[PDB]
């Protein structure tokens, strides 16, 4: 399983959310922006790694990264 | 008019202009002089 | 091919192939112009 | 003279090389009647190759033992017209156009889009600008001595 | 019902959207930010389905693009015939031609580049061509210059017109779509009028002007005696003394006894002993035929009145065993989309053209043409190499279409969705062929080498050891070369040479056409094709059939047709769109193609040409060593690439030296295309990075700041370097040799 990490530069345009393919990211309420929110990664054993999520993000760098991992057979996209 | 010559300052134009243009000299001036290995007016 | 036109050109061989030979100079020398002298810088206009 | 090379008016192999061309022009210019444009076309490349091999024998080079005409670039007084009189003429003109280029690019920084000014060039600014490179060498050294020259 | 429809002044003319570059995409007409717009403006440029969506505007562009290159084409045509009226020695090889080397161009006296005009012959100096114009214009009559100065004149009028036309079209009188979506008066009017009255109007003229004037020139009548071919029309005297059945007039041919035309319009087949090409007699007839033909064939569909066929109808109507309803929704398919068109028409004029050049090299249909080696080989492999690269893009375009233009609900197919639901088991199976034909293929090959490198020449797959004959080939030989005898008695001889069993023709002490033997090496050969075309196939056919989703990823159509990857994710996804495959296919076709074009070659300038002597001995070319020496690689290697590469490398200082310089400059290339295709973008940009900082110390920076190449734009710049250079070589070599030893 890759790991996902978000940081505090997260300005809550929910972009990488609705980008992910596998229902990875979700959204939580928080207190240092002006959209009051922030993103979280809960369900991280079913990322995949296409790094949509990096793709679609606006800031200097990204606030949320991937790091790839350990794989197992959800992460190789195997269906047989 | 206006238009026209906007056009005719686009980049490839300009581009094959000049470099038509120095060609035909460069052609043109070893014409008039066939062969040159070395600078022999000094 | 009723073989009078065969005796014209037996009759006629020559000064043929000195058609062709001045044709073919000509189209050679068409490129030489200039080099050769003649079609300088003045009398191009409207020649060659 | 130089490295053990000959002065190509004496050397024989030059001689030999030049009699080599003008015979195999000749094998050709046989075929041809005396009075077609060929016959013309090739008396001219060989009256051209005499006048090259004359020429290459007045400016002074040095054919190897191979008989080929060599170049020095040591900087002997001897043979400066080689390389390094060329090299000034290149240098001149290379500097030229930088530094027309250079003064164009900072002419045309100044406005709100140059992106669009550089893809689509004006034609009276440059043509202002391009005569200027003439004196180049003098405003490359002024600008250096003040501190424009290089950005901070 | 049937109407002409237009539109007045839909556009206005003004060089306003001349001024502002990529008016047609507003994303590209906002502006540069970055230099990759400037590589953005060319690759959309011609993408019309992508500017709109209206049918209208698409078709009208379509249209106009048509008549541009129309135009284009009628200017190259003009061109070629005036360098045939002036610059050639076309008048000299007319009275000689089996001494005398064509040339069409001369080269001007300004650097040295003077050596280049060769003595091809004549009185003359300049570059042999291999076009192939001057047996074209001796098969049409042509005996002056001032013929081809006035062909030259028309042709420039009527790419003048043909641009006027596209004007007209485009901005005054544009057509609606109703008049694009009828396609039975457009089949009617292609099928009679435009190939039958054509191919009427050909009969006619050759009939007319071709046959006496080569009648005429065949018999040895110098070329400035033979009367003018407007004499042969007005003086009907003439033609008597010619052809008697012409004193009947045409009343035979009302008369339905059609017998008397029997002397210019001939079934004997062969080849001509005189000039060594078909009979033009035989040629006429078969204009005339299939002028007929044509003309009969153009009236199938129902076009505004009672009588025809409805194509829908056709479709619809169709009842078969494996079939069924089938052919349901295809009309509204074929008739919606130009991509579907688009890619049936390059499938269909690429299998043509391959076929064009082996009838072509197999029954030379012009005088003078069997003798000429140069021009054969450069028309076999030039056509071979043009149906390559159209059947290569009829696969491109059916992806397109596949992508973009599919969906099931409003416009839905049963066919198209059976061979959807299957794809894994097609895809297998072709993949199990092209696994065990390349084995068997290749390890032929590897095993014969292995063999005679041992010591063991008894062991091989020869002709002499262990023999593997084309049985079948053979037979079909054999039932050719039997053919005319009792089951084609209209025919006096056979179609052609080539078929085992005949006489031998040639024409001026070299070698016309002869009947080809076939062994193992032909097997070998024809297996190796074989699995090439079936690798080719089974690529482009996964690129096909998996554009709209796969296994891996199951939404590839929501990402387009011309997408990078998908991430690092999931093991990779590198070169998982259409595109890709495409591109991978080129690869293949090019390897055909090139082992295609050296088996012929080789196999032609081994067995077939030569010389002959007075006494009647055949001596080749090579001497005959393809049957022994083509049946391992490293007689591939020496026999072929290290001994015919002879004349190429010491063309220097000669007429020739041209080429040697191109048999270089084209393997540069190649390298080049290799560093487009082992990198990677990440390693370019962080260099101009760096080169940026060093730019931006002396105030030097650009606003449009530099970019590296995208993934795509790399590929398709090192695949294109890799096929030019590998084209260009091929070129130089093949046109060196044969050139200098033929
Ligand atoms: C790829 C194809 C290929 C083929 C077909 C051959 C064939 C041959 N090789 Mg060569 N060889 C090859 C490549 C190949 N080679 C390569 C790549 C190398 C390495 C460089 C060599 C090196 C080599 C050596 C060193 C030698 C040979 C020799 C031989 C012969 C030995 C055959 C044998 O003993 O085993 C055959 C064994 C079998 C078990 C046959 C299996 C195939 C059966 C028939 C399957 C057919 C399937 C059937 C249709 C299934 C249908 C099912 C249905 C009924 C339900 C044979 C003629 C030997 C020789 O001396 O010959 C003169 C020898 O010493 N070969
Ligand atoms: C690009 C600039 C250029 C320049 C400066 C010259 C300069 C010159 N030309 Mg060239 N010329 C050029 C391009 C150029 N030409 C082109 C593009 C063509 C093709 C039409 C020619 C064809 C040409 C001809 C046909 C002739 C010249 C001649 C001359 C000379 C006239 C005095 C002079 C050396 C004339 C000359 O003096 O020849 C003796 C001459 O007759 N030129
Ligand atoms: C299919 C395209 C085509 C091509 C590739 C060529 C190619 C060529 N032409 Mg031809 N030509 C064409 C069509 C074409 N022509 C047409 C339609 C006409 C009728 C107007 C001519 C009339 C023509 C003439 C009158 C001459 C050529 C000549 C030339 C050569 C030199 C051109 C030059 O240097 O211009 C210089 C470039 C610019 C002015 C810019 C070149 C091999 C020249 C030649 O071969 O001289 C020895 C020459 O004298 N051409
Ligand atoms: C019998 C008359 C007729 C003829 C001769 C043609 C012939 C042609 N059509 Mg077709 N067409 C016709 C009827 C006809 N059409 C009708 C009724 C329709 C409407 C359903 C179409 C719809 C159509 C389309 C949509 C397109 C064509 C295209 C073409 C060209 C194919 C290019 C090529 O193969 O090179 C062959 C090259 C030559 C023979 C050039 C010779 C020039 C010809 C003889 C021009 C005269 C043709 C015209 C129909 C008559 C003039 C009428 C006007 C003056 C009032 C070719 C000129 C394609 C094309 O290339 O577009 C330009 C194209 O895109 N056609
Ligand atoms: C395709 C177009 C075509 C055209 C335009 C012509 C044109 C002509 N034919 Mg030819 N002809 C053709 C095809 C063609 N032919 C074919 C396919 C054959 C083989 C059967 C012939 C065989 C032939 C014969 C046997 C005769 C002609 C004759 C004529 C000429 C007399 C004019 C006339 O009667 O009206 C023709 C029709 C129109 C102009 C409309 C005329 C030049 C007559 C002749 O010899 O005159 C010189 C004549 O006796 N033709
Ligand atoms: C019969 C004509 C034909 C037509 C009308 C089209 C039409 C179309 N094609 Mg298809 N195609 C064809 C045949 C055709 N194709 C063939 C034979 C192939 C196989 C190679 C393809 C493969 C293909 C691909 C791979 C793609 C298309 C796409 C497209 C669309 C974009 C066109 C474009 O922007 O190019 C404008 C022109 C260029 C970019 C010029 C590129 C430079 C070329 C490659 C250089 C050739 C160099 C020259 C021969 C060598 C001399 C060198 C000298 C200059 C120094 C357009 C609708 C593109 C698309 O996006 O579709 C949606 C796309 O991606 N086509
Ligand atoms: C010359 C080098 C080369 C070789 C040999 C191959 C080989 C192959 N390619 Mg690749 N390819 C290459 C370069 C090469 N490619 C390049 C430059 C590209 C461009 C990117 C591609 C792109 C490409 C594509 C796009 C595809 C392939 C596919 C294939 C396979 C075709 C099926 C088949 O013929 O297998 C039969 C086997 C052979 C011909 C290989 C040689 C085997 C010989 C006979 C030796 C066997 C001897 C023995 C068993 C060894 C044992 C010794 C050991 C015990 C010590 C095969 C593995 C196709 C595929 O995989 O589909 C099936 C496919 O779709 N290739
Ligand atoms: C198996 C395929 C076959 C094929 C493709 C042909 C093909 C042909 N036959 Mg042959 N023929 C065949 C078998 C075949 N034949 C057999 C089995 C017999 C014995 C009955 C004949 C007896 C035969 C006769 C009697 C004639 C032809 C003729 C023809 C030619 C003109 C066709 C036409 O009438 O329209 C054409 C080359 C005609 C001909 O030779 O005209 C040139 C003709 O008169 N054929
Ligand atoms: C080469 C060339 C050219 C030229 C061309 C030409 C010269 C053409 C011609 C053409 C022609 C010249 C054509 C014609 C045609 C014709 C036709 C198509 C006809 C038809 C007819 C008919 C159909 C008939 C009918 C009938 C009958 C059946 C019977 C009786 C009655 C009648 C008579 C009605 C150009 C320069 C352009 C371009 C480049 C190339
Ligand atoms: C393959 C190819 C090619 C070629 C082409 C060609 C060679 C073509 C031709 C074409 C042709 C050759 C055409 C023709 C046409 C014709 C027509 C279109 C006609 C028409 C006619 C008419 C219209 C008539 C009418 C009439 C009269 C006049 C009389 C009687 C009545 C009537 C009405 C019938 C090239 C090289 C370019 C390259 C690419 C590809
Ligand atoms: C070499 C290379 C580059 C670098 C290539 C570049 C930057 C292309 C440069 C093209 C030209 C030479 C740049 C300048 C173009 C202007 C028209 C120049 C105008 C000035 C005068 C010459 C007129 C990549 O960006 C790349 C990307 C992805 C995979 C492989 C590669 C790759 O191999």
């Amino acid at each position: 399983s890759h790991s996902v990490k978000i940081y505090d530069t997260c300005i809550g345009c929910t972009q990488c959310v609705r980008a992910c393919p596998t229902d990875v990211l979700e959204m939580i309420p928080w207190d240092g922006c002006k959209a009051k929110q922030i993103a979280s990664a809960p369900r991280t054993e079913d990322c995949v790694g296409c790094k949509r999520c990096e793709s679609a993000c606006p800031t200097d760098f990204l606030s949320v990264r991937v790091y790839l991992w350990h794989e197992t057979t959800r992460s190789m996209g195997l269906a047989y | 008019m206006r238009d026209l010559k906007t056009y005719l300052s686009v980049a490839p134009v300009i581009s094959t202009l000049w470099f038509a243009a120095l060609a035909g000299l460069l052609i043109e001036i070893n014409r008039l002089f066939p062969d040159a290995l070395i600078f022999p007016f000094f | 091919v009723i073989d009078e036109y065969l005796e014209r050109s037996k009759t006629n061989k020559e000064l043929n192939d000195k058609k062709r030979l001045a044709t073919s100079g000509a189209n050679f020398a068409r490129a030489f112009t200039v080099q050769f002298g003649s079609c300088k810088f003045p009398e191009n206009f409207t020649g060659c | 003279d130089i490295s053990g090379l000959t002065p190509c008016k004496d050397s024989k192999q030059f001689a030999k090389r030049e009699k080599q061309q003008i015979k195999k022009l000749e094998s050709s210019l046989k075929l041809y009647a005396p009075e077609s444009a060929p016959a013309l076309a090739l008396n001219a490349q060989i009256e051209k190759t005499k006048r090259r091999f004359d020429n290459y024998g007045k400016y002074g080079l040095l054919c190897g033992s191979d008989g080929l005409p060599h170049l020095i670039v040591n900087g002997d007084q001897r043979h400066w017209g080689e390389f390094i009189t060329p090299g000034i003429l290149f240098l001149y003109i290379a500097g030229w156009i930088g530094w027309v280029g250079r003064s164009y690019l900072i002419a045309i920084s100044g406005e709100k889009k140059p992106a669009m000014k550089e893809i689509i060039i004006d034609v009276p600014l440059a043509s202002r600008i391009i005569f200027r490179g003439f004196i180049w060498p003098v405003a490359a050294y002024r600008e250096f001595l003040n501190g424009d020259l290089i950005a901070k | 019902e049937v109407k002409i429809l237009v539109d007045r002044d839909p556009i206005k003319t003004s060089f306003e959207e001349w001024a502002k570059p990529g008016h047609f995409s507003r994303t590209i007409a906002k502006g540069p930010d970055t230099t990759t717009w400037i590589w953005n403006l060319h690759a959309d440029a011609h993408d019309f389905d992508s500017h709109t969506s209206d049918l209208e505007e698409i078709s009208r562009k379509v249209f106009s693009a048509h008549f541009g290159q129309l135009s284009i084409i009628f200017l190259w045509l003009s061109g070629m015939y005036f360098h045939g009226a002036r610059f050639s020695n076309y008048e000299a090889w007319l009275s000689d031609p089996t001494h005398i080397g064509p040339s069409a161009q001369v080269v001007w006296s300004i650097v040295g580049q003077e050596i280049l005009n060769g003595d091809v012959g004549g009185g003359f100096r300049g570059i042999q061509i291999t076009s192939g114009f001057f047996q074209i214009w001796r098969a049409s009559g042509i005996t002056s210059e001032l013929q081809l100065y006035c062909t030259a004149i028309g042709g420039l009028v009527f790419a003048a017109l043909m641009l006027f036309a596209g004007w007209f079209h485009y901005h005054k009188a544009a057509p609606k779509l109703a008049w694009f979506q009828d396609v039975e008066s457009m089949l009617n009017h292609h099928l009679a009028g435009l190939l039958g009255l054509g191919s009427l109007s050909w009969a006619g003229h050759q009939v007319h002007v071709s046959l006496p004037i080569n009648q005429f020139l065949n018999a040895g009548v110098d070329p400035k005696e033979i009367p003018l071919p407007h004499e042969f029309i007005l003086n009907r005297d003439l033609l008597a003394q010619l052809y008697p059945s012409f004193a009947e007039g045409a009343t035979p041919f009302f008369t339905l006894n059609w017998s008397k035309y029997a002397e210019f319009l001939t079934f004997r087949g062969g080849l001509d002993p005189v000039t060594g090409g078909l009979w033009l007699t035989d040629i006429a007839h078969h204009h005339l035929a299939i002028a007929i033909l044509f003309l009969i064939a153009g009236h199938m569909y129902r076009t505004n009145w009672g009588i025809g066929h409805g194509i829908k109808d056709i479709l619809e109507a169709h009842k078969g065993p494996f079939t069924g309803q089938g052919h349901k929704g295809l009309y509204e398919i074929l008739t919606t989309s130009w991509h579907a068109q688009l890619s049936i028409n390059l499938a269909m004029l690429g299998s043509l053209t391959i076929v064009v050049a082996h009838h072509m090299y197999s029954m030379p249909p012009y005088p003078y043409l069997a003798t000429d080696y140069g021009t054969q080989l450069s028309l076999f492999t030039h056509h071979m190499w043009i149906g390559g690269f159209l059947i290569v893009g009829a696969a491109a375009h059916a992806a397109i279409f596949m992508v973009r233009d599919y969906d099931p609900t409003t416009r839905y197919n049963d066919l198209l969705d059976r061979v959807l639901r299957h794809r894994d088991a097609i895809i297998s199976h072709l993949n199990w062929v092209c696994i065990f034909l390349g084995f068997h293929s290749f390890g032929l090959y590897i095993h014969n080498d292995t063999m005679s490198a041992l010591g063991r020449p008894q062991d091989m797959f020869s002709d002499t050891a262990i023999q593997l004959q084309p049985v079948f080939a053979q037979w079909i030989q054999n039932t050719h070369a039997l053919a005319p005898g009792t089951t084609a008695p209209g025919a006096t001889t056979s179609t052609s040479l080539t078929w085992g069993g005949g006489d031998l023709v040639a024409v001026g002490g070299k070698v016309a056409l002869l009947p080809i033997p076939l062994g193992t090496a032909d097997f070998l050969v024809h297996h190796i094709h074989a699995f090439t075309i079936h690798v080719t196939v089974l690529i482009l056919l996964k690129g096909v059939l998996f554009a709209r989703s796969s296994r891996l990823i199951p939404d590839k159509a929501n990402l387009g047709f011309r997408f990078p990857c998908d991430g690092p994710g999931r093991g990779g996804t590198c070169q998982v769109s259409a595109w890709d495959h495409v591109f991978l296919g080129l690869f293949w076709m090019y390897n055909a193609i090139s082992v295609v074009i050296f088996h012929f070659s080789w196999k032609m300038q081994s067995d077939v040409w030569g010389s002959i002597s007075d006494q009647g001995v055949v001596t080749h070319i090579t001497g005959g060593n393809f049957a022994q020496s083509s049946i391992t690689i490293n007689g591939w290697l020496r026999d072929f690439l290290w001994a015919q590469a002879s004349q190429v490398i010491q063309s220097y200082g000669s007429s020739l030296s041209a080429y040697g310089l191109f048999f270089l400059g084209a393997h540069f290339v190649w390298a080049f295309s290799l560093m487009f295709l082992f990198s990677g973008r990440g390693y370019w940009q962080e260099l101009i990075e760096s080169i940026v900082w060093a730019h931006n110390k002396l105030k030097v920076a650009p606003a449009t700041q530099p970019r590296a190449l995208s993934i795509v734009q790399g590929r398709a710049v090192g695949v294109t370097h890799y096929l030019l250079g590998g084209i260009a070589t091929t070129w130089a070599f093949f046109l060196a040799r044969i050139i200098a030893v033929g």
